[PDB]
């Protein structure tokens, strides 16, 4: 599946950085779980995950730093709370999980870049 | 794989103050979501606070919200519980917990973590 | 969240080992997610899923060795084609997908003992 | 990381047989849904067969339902796509897959698979 994000974006003073993750679903799908995965010195980390309903507005798994709105197939995450060292490729994994079949897309990344005020 | 160990827990007067260390070692991913759990006799395990292994993200009970601050040191190996207006009502089995490693998000239920500590006693008279 | 299932179960000569696997729903749940991983040798193995929809039959994703049929806050699991290395803890996560909020439960687990035939 | 290599592609005449091999090597969890996808020129991987991670558990393409035949040995180190019944329509690039490991369920899509083999050819005259 084919994925598209933008290839940088700038954190505000305050550490807040949105970007859209917009997919070619194949498929008339109904759910759809976008995954921010964070890849930086040479390792994984799952920051948050969302189940988009195709009808309704998007929900984020528990408690995470991630924030956004779904918009017909594509999704404006937004990331809270940033500093120096979170700086890293911010990765949009799509998965189109009902009805089947199952679609699997991931994105080149969005390279979030974050300084810390004084 | 990933060892907890707790310690800095105690017995206290009601209003007092106290603050618990979680002792995290062998982490392949240090960017993984920690927490408190608290057990009182008989009850299940409750989640007091978490906090989020990307950038600064701290979650709360109700029960213990403003009270209760939970931190991380600069090189994310020991996790902290500032406990602050101790009531008789937060006397529990205190239990630091930490999700799947790479899981930054944190899990509302204790079946979300995978790695614990051998838990630590508090008592507020 | 709460989670029940059998102890013990047997597979049959042919290798087909059935369980139920009902959950305590808090909140009124209309998809609900069950997925059993086998935990065997210190690692973990995503054996199958199933989303459980309010107006629709058990729905497997895609391809797998599991079939079953839902019955309100339950599922009766059937998993097929076993042999004897598969032997293994069958344990069922449940997961409360829609509406919000969000809920995770996970089981002790289904020991299932498998045998081969001559 | 998994790396898959076929083997045992070649031009074959129309009613002939062939057998490929995909040695499977690097495995944390050996339970992972493996599959044969073809690729016609011009179009798009459309999946052949794939057999599950966990038990007996074989799935193929209606096209070759009854000719072809998926297995894997003991040490589910080399999976095999037993071909029989070749017809000009088989003619295309073969590839076999493998699921994310320890995903033992198999995806329809290509999407859903992680780790690719480089390919072999099978003509049929
Ligand atoms: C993405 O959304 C950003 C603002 O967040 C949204 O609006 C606020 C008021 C809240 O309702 C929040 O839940 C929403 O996610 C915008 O600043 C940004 O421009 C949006 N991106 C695009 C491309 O439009
Ligand atoms: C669980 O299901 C087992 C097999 O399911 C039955 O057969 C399959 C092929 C479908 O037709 C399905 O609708 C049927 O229910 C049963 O043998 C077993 O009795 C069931 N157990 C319980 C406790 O319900
Ligand atoms: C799971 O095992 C525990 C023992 O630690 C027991 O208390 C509980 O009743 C078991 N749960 C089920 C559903 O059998
Ligand atoms: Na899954």
């Amino acid at each position: 599946m084919h994925v598209a994000q933008p290839a940088v974006v700038l954190a505000s003073s305050r550490g807040i950085a949105s970007f859209v993750c917009e997919y070619a679903s194949p498929g008339k799908a109904t759910e759809v779980r976008v995954t921010v995965l964070r890849q930086a010195d040479s390792q994984v980390t799952e920051v948050c995950a969302a189940t988009y309903m195709m009808g309704n507005e998007l929900t984020f798994l528990d408690d995470s730093i991630c924030t956004g709105t779904s918009s017909g197939n594509q999704v404006n995450l937004t990331i809270q709370g940033l500093r120096a060292m979170d700086t890293g490729l911010y990765i949009c994994k799509v998965e189109l999980m009902y009805p089947p079949p199952y679609y699997l897309g991931i994105g080149n990344g969005t390279q979030i870049y974050v300084i810390d005020p004084e | 794989q990933v060892q907890l160990q707790e310690s800095g827990g105690g017995s206290v007067q009601a209003g007092g103050s106290l603050t618990l260390s979680c002792a995290a070692s062998g982490y392949a991913n240090s960017n993984t979501c920690m927490g408190w759990f608290r057990q009182a006799p008989g009850k299940e395990r409750e989640r007091v606070a978490a906090i989020s292994g990307v950038g600064t993200g701290t979650y709360y009970a109700d029960s213990v919200k403003g009270r209760f601050t939970i931190s991380r040191d600069n090189g994310k190996n020991t996790l902290f519980l500032q406990m602050n207006s101790l009531k008789p009502e937060d006397t529990a089995m205190y239990y630091c917990a930490a999700a799947p490693e790479g899981r930054a998000w944190c899990s509302r239920d204790p079946s979300g973590y995978n790695y614990w500590g051998q838990g630590t006693q508090v008592t507020v008279s």
